[PDB]
């Protein structure tokens, strides 16, 4: 498998474990879950009270110094009754490494803002608020920062179209750009790509 | 305590931004999808999805095109359960409609039953 | 091969043509519509049948790589030709 | 229980003996390439695609057809399981035609996806390939054939499903080649499935065939109604057109199939179509209105109308939401004068009770008969999918079946008794000598065709046929739970209009004749106007111009059945839906939206506007039909019984001919199918 | 060579072919050496019979032998092109 | 004006369903044979409670709840259908 | 092209014309498919 | 259904933020209507004001008000300050659409939606 095949990180794939079971073991607490990718990325899975807590260690301990917050994102994922998932890129610059911090809420729970850990994250979050509802509660300065002044709705939640519901255009008899609902002179065709057979048996999922 | 208890039913129709029209006049369809009959394969048969209402689609004046005004004629969502498909369309005042999952029903299969003594399931050939 | 509706409109190679009701006419009027007169239908009928000895025949296009994917053409049929898929030209066994 | 355990990739698993290796992959979550292998079909084992790997075994083995030993692991994605994948999809691909831009499968291929799949990524091949010689097998099927793999699927559906053993391989080794030999046509009544079960290219649909493609079509799942079998479907669609039918899997009701007449005549669907409102004008020619001027004319008679002056038939098409409409509209003029087309005898019970015109037992209560006596029926044509279940439990549960009614072939052998209806008199006394074969028998099962009760005689021919049945279940060995009488209809919106109440049969027409007549769709030409007075004010509500159309003297444009949400019940009780695929083409809207703008108009307006409140009404009229996919039984056959034993009809010395005798009279029967070029051309290719 | 069929007027389903009535008598006694229920287990023996009467199959004999054995007609097809015995060419 | 049709729904194996079963194993045909041009459409169903519909002339629909009731019920209910015409 | 001419097609268009944009010689698009529903036509004789 | 709030413990105290944001509205409105030189008057502002609260009157949950409460704070606040351009205020008043049929009867005469 030479030429072709990605060659495993061994030596990052162990190191990352041990810190991942050393971040477990010192936050139990919050974490959840700690998990290792095959291309060695280290997640952990806490719970949403521990934002600040596990993000400030993070930033703060001798053996993390994650003082770089990368970036800060939402995922929307309608079939988890908790739907959106709140991933925290961090990166290390003593030890040349990086960690994903993944919590989880709902449209009405809101997540604590880490702007007092991370000054980074305060047009992060604001975005993950244009972007998707979540709220963040002690925020700055929390509003829009994308979409347009009158937008109604969150574009990047899975439930909204691709082309929202309304679309602007002049109109002369006003004089003034109006909002008025959206009709595509050629729709959107949608693909149904999926192959029906199973590419990847690794990743089966067991039945009921 | 900071936890408050809150005894109503989950309804975020208000927070959405979705008009009035594609809420209260919209049906959603909770489903598993059908076989593709052209095909053997069954990996596209394992989730829950939801579609809509098929609207209208008219001819475009100058090149034919489809032209649309549903906005959700594209929105296809997918679930691992029934029961999450069902609390999403309930928690955005969706009215749906489900279909149960149809599983195919266990086959007897027997090679040796091609080559009966007495049974019509013979085989004329191979 | 392009011929002409009784309201003077040119018909396409598909038939596409205005009915003489239809009001999608006027984008056309004081401007031109614009059809192309080499029929693909008409351009490939002039190519003549090519003979050849063998029962089973393959066709490219021409060209190696610039033509379409090599398919292998039956001849068996003496009733009628072999035809490409892909570029049309068409074959018979000699014999 | 006598279940063994095995293990797929070490996970245990408690499978029935006589599982396949394919079977218990399958039980957890695993699917097994294959191209011969068809879980409806009989295995064939010759394609090698599903070689798997049992573990201390050294010889991969076949697992479609091998059974299960206790305690075998099988190694689903070890590496000789994988080499074996490569090496039979390297030999499948060697002989294949590089055709999948200009082939018709491509997108929806089998031998492409689990190329990719299980498949090597290039060729060692560096020979010529063969090229097959194309067969003329039927204006339906196209047939390519060096894009076939010799999968065998072909003949073993047409041999065991379709029942015609004309199909099979000619010729031996590569120069194998599978064909009829003569330059014959394939045309049964489910020849069309071929196409689906062929995996690869090699068997395409004629009339589909370049147009479409699979990933930009947009699947809607609905029903048939070419039939009152409820078939199951998947209409796809692109941009608004319709472009196939392709089956649902219902595995009681279609299993995975569907006949010729529900996959191909789809085009009579866009042609012949009624667009917008007509009206007569001055010189009495139909000339296009609007609605307001369509729905006033319409509702300036309706008012001038009381009792028997306005009627409303039915026809073969039309869902419960329009006739639940149609009967409340006329039920606002006082006017209980709404009938179908199809005559059910309305002595007895009549349309009271459910039980005696069902098909009670089920579709796929013909799986637990033992004997089956078939009454002035010929299932193949009327119902083509019962009469494949029929075969299908010929062949695999023995089955019996006899026939009562012209000798017509039904795919299958069956005991012909005879076409007198005295015979079902000989079977009510015991002195013919089937009558002993249905009272030893543990499940029997007697059907009535819905054309037999077309004759004059058809109430005494309906009191013979459950004269028997009653015979047989309150005497013999029948246990109870079981249905015996059944009645196979052949219309899909007749089994909701009885149940909705209406009176079967134009008879209540021609008693006292209207001067106003709703045509709900009615193109059987059972009442034209030489039977109606001077000037009958006849409102023609339908999709297609056929036969009611042009003597109407205001036409309603409707949906068809792939344009409206509509809920439709088949020959055996069971309520479904279809969804709306299209919209209605021009000015045409929807049946119900018609006929409450109708009563709205007219000032007797319906208390429903949505969709949904049209179904709480239809609820209120009979709960089932709105509980969809499901079977409520009917119980109550005594009482039907002892009300049919009031009234001594006679039956008719006429032999019973049921309407369908070959492939001819199949492909048209409604107005769809009768616009249909596709089923032209099937009838002009069976009929040379 | 061709394992289709062509309807030539020397080959066609209209060319006469019959057994005579020894053969019939040896298909009788072919047929009652396989058990009662498969009778289709007689096809390769009176197909022989019928090349070794007329020297070669016509789509006559084929046609003969599917009805005289109760058999589908492409089921006596499939044998004729299968085994290289029998000639379908004169 | 007058009853133009009765309408009855029922499940076939709820308890409260059981006079109208008890109903219609018994009184149902000679109600049919006293009632010949009626039609009195029985409708069986899987959850329903049981009901009396009575359809009267120009669309007008009453509707009587029989749940729980006796054989005897029924038939009184019915015979008050069959007498109103109201 | 006077070296190293271009190869030679029937299809070819021997007349080169240049943008043609604000001319009535200018591109017009219309749809090339023809329509997909038929019509009822009803009949022109008399119903009675 | 212990659920964490966001502002308000119970509907009470969410009614208290409701009925402080229709104070600044209701204040704001006039300013509005001069800035930004709208062509409406401030009783009709008002009333807007007024339709957009009673649209969402039928919220019993208090995390749903309260982020009611603070998009309304967000829409005040691009108000207020001149975030919003005319058109963005304007579009509150829906003036280049056509008036929808309303009834079943002009539904169906213009087409197929419900
Ligand atoms: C220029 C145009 C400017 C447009 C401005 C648009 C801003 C829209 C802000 C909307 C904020 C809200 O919707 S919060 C309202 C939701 N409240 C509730 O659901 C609780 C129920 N509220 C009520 O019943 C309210 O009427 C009261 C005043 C709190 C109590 O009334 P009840 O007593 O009778
Ligand atoms: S059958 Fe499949 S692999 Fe063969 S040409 Fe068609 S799409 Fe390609
Ligand atoms: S034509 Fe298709 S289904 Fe028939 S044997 Fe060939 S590959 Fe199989
Ligand atoms: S699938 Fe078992 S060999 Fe074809
Ligand atoms: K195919
Ligand atoms: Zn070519």
């Amino acid at each position: 498998t030479r030429p072709t095949v990605r060659p495993r990180n061994d030596v990052a794939h162990k190191q990352l474990s041990a810190f991942g079971e050393y971040v477990a073991e010192i936050l139990p607490k919050y974490v959840q879950q700690v998990q290792v990718s095959c291309f060695s990325e280290l997640e952990i899975c806490i719970h949403p009270d521990g934002v600040i807590p596990v993000l400030t260690f993070l930033r703060d301990h001798s053996n993390a110094q994650f003082k770089s917050l990368a970036d800060l994102t939402a995922v929307d994922i309608p079939t988890r009754q908790n739907r959106f998932e709140i991933v925290y890129n961090l990166l290390s610059l003593r030890f040349n490494s990086r960690i994903r911090v993944k919590t989880y809420t709902d449209e009405l729970t809101p997540v604590e803002s880490s702007v007092s850990v991370y000054k980074a994250a305060n047009w992060y979050e604001r975005e993950i608020w244009d972007m998707f509802g979540v709220f963040f509660a002690n925020h700055p300065d929390l509003r829009r920062i994308l979409t347009d002044y009158g937008f109604e709705g969150h574009p990047f939640r899975k439930d909204f179209p691709l082309s929202g519901y309304v679309e602007l255009r002049y109109d002369d008899e006003v004089k003034r750009v109006v909002a008025e609902p959206v009709e595509l002179a050629q729709e959107f065709r949608k693909f149904d790509l999926n192959s029906p057979w199973e590419a990847f048996p690794a990743y089966r999922q067991p039945p009921e | 305590t900071q936890l408050i208890t809150v005894d109503e039913k989950l309804d975020i129709t208000t927070l959405t931004g979705v008009p009035e029209e594609h809420i209260k006049t919209r049906k959603a369809r909770i489903f598993v999808p059908a076989r593709n009959n052209m095909q053997s394969g069954v990996n596209n048969t394992k989730k829950w999805k939801m579609e809509f209402d098929t609207r209208e689609r008219w001819e475009n004046p100058l090149m034919g095109w489809a032209s649309t005004a549903d906005p959700l004629s594209n929105l296809v969502l997918t679930f691992s359960t029934k029961e999450d498909a069902i609390a999403f369309a309930e928690k955005n005042g969706w009215s749906y409609d489900v279909e149960e999952r149809k599983v195919p029903k266990p086959k007897s299969k027997s090679y040796g039953a091609n080559f009966s003594w007495n049974k019509r399931t013979r085989v004329s050939t191979k | 091969g392009v011929r002409t509706s009784p309201t003077g409109e040119k018909v396409t190679h598909t038939g596409q043509v205005y009915d003489d009701e239809d009001y999608r006419r006027v984008r056309f009027v004081g401007r031109q519509k614009e059809v192309n007169e080499n029929f693909a239908i008409d351009l490939i009928a002039e190519q003549p049948v090519s003979q050849v000895g063998s029962r089973v025949i393959s066709c490219d296009g021409g060209g190696g790589a610039l033509g379409h994917p090599r398919v292998y053409i039956n001849l068996d049929k003496e009733t009628k030709t072999g035809t490409c898929g892909y570029c049309g030209l068409q074959f018979r066994q000699q014999h | 229980s006598n279940l063994i355990e095995v293990f797929v990739d070490g996970q245990s698993v408690m499978v029935e003996p006589g599982t396949t290796v394919l079977q218990a992959c399958e039980k957890v979550g695993m699917q097994i390439p294959r191209f011969c292998y068809h879980e409806r079909l009989s295995v064939a084992g010759n394609c090698r695609m599903c070689l798997v790997e049992i573990e201390k075994a050294p010889k991969v083995v076949a697992a479609c057809a091998m059974p299960v030993m206790k305690g075998w692991n099988i190694l689903t994605n070890s590496e000789k399981t994988k080499k074996a994948r490569e090496g039979v999809m390297e030999f499948l691909l060697a002989n294949h035609p590089l055709d999948c831009p200009i082939c018709d499968q491509g997108g929806e291929c089998d031998l492409q996806d689990q190329s990719m799949m299980f498949g090597s990524d290039r060729s060692r091949f560096l020979e010529g390939k063969r090229a097959v010689e194309d067969k003329n097998i039927g204006p339906l099927v196209k047939t390519i054939m060096t894009r076939c793999i010799q999968c065998t699927r072909c003949i073993r559906f047409a041999s065991e499903i379709a029942g015609v053993d004309d199909l099979g391989t000619t010729g031996r080794g590569n120069d194998m080649q599978v064909g009829t030999y003569i330059e014959k046509m394939f045309m049964s009544e489910l020849s069309g499935n071929i196409i689906d079960i062929c995996p690869v290219g090699a068997l395409t649909s004629k009339p589909y065939a370049f147009t479409a493609r699979p990933w930009e079509t947009r699947k809607t799942e609905s029903i048939d109604v070419m039939d009152a079998v409820g078939s199951n479907i998947v209409v796809s669609t692109r941009t608004g057109e319709v472009m196939r039918i392709l089956p649902r899997m219902h595995e009681d009701i279609n299993e995975e199939w569907i006949s010729d007449k529900t996959r191909f005549a789809y085009d009579g669907l866009k042609r012949q179509r009624l667009t917008e409102p007509m009206v007569r004008n001055e010189k009495g020619l139909l000339t296009h209105t609007t609605w307001e001027d369509a729905l006033s004319r319409v509702a300036g008679m309706l008012q001038s109308c009381q009792g028997n002056d306005v009627a409303a038939i039915a026809g073969g098409l039309v869902d419960a939401e329009a006739l639940i409409a149609l009967k409340d509209l006329l039920n606002r003029v006082d006017s209980d004068t709404l009938c179908t087309e199809e005559v059910f005898p309305t002595a007895g019970a009549g349309t009271d009770l459910r039980s005696n015109y069902l098909l009670n037992t089920t579709i796929a209560g013909v799986e637990e008969a033992d004997v089956v006596l078939l009454v002035g029926t010929n299932p193949r044509f009327e119902a083509p999918l019962f009469n494949a279940r029929i075969r299908k439990s010929w062949l695999h549960n023995d089955l019996k079946v006899a026939l009562i009614g012209s000798p017509v072939d039904l795919t299958y052998r069956y005991d012909h008794l005879g076409d007198s209806p005295k015979i079902l008199q000989d079977i009510a006394s015991g002195s013919h000598p089937f009558s002993q074969v249905l009272q030893e028998a543990k499940k029997p099962m007697v059907v009535l065709g819905s054309s037999a009760l077309q004759r004059n005689d058809g109430a005494a021919i309906l009191a013979a046929v459950s004269n028997i049945a009653q015979k047989i279940r309150t005497s013999s060995g029948v246990t109870g739970d079981w249905k015996v009488m059944n009645i196979l209809h052949r219309i899909a919106s007749q089994v909701a209009a009885l149940d909705l109440g209406y009176k079967p049969g134009v008879e209540a027409i021609r008693k006292n004749p209207p001067k106003m007549l709703f045509l709900l769709g009615a193109d059987g030409g059972c009442v034209t106007r030489q039977d109606l007075p001077k000037d009958c004010f006849i409102v023609y509500q339908g999709h297609h111009g056929d036969v009611g159309a042009p003597i109407a003297d205001v036409i309603l444009p409707g949906a068809a059945y792939t344009e409206k949400s509509a809920t439709y019940v088949n020959t055996e009780g069971r309520a479904q839906q279809t969804k709306v695929a299209v919209m209605p083409p021009g000015l045409a809207r929807e049946d119900w939206k018609i006929i409450r703008a109708l009563s709205e108009i007219a000032g007797m307006t319906l208390p429903y506007d949505t969709l949904d409140q049209v179904r709480n009404r239809l609820e209120e009229v009979s709960p089932n039909l709105v509980r969809y996919d499901d079977v409520e039984g009917a119980n109550y056959f005594q009482q039907a019984s002892e009300l049919s034993k009031l009234v001594n009809q006679q039956l008719l010395a006429d032999p019973l001919v049921p309407p369908q005798l070959t492939i001819k009279d199949f492909y048209m029967t409604d107005s769809i199918s009768r616009a249909s070029q596709t089923m032209a051309k099937c009838v002009k290719a069976v009929t040379e | 060579a061709l394992f289709v069929h062509r309807d030539t007027p020397k080959n066609n389903p209209e060319t006469p072919f019959d057994f005579t009535p020894e053969n019939y008598k040896r298909i009788e006694a072919i047929v009652k050496n396989y058990p009662e229920g498969h009778k289709a287990a007689a096809v390769l023996p009176v197909l022989d019979l019928a090349q070794r009467q007329n020297g070669w199959l016509p789509i006559s004999a084929m046609n003969k032998v599917a009805e005289i054995l109760q058999v589908p007609p492409m089921r006596v097809y499939e044998v004729a092109t299968f085994y290289t015995m029998y000639n379908r060419k004169p | 004006l007058g009853l133009r049709e009765i309408r009855i729904h029922l499940c076939q194996r709820s308890p409260g369903s059981q006079g109208v079963r008890d109903f219609i194993e018994k009184r149902y045909v000679e109600l049919k044979k006293a009632n010949p041009d009626l039609p009195i459409l029985i409708r069986e169903c899987s959850d329903v409670q049981p009901k009396l519909w009575a359809r009267y002339a120009f669309g007008q629909e009453k509707n009587v709840s029989l749940n729980n009731f006796s054989a005897d019920q029924v038939t009184r209910a019915l015979e008050n259908v069959l007498s109103s015409k109201a | 092209p006077t070296v190293k001419p271009p190869t030679a097609r029937k299809f070819i268009w021997t007349n080169h014309k240049f943008n043609l944009s604000g001319t009535p010689q200018q591109y017009v698009p219309y749809s090339t498919t023809r329509k997909k529903i038929q019509e009822w036509v009803p009949p022109s004789t008399p119903y009675k | 259904t212990s659920v964490k709030p966001i502002f308000s413990r119970d509907m009470n105290e969410a009614k208290r933020r409701v009925r402080e944001l229709y104070r600044a509205w209701y204040r704001e409105v006039p300013n509005t209507v001069h800035l930004f030189q709208l062509d409406i008057s401030v009783k009709q502002g008002r009333d807007k004001v007024r339709e957009m609260f009673k649209k969402n009157a039928h919220v019993t949950d208090p995390r749903v008000v309260d982020l009611l409460v603070i998009k309304g704070k967000m829409e005040l606040e691009e108000t207020i300050n001149v975030w919003k351009q005319r058109t963005h205020v304007m579009r509150f008043f829906h003036e280049t659409e056509a008036p929808r049929p309303k009834d079943f009867l002009s539904k169906f005469y213009v087409g197929h939606d419900p």
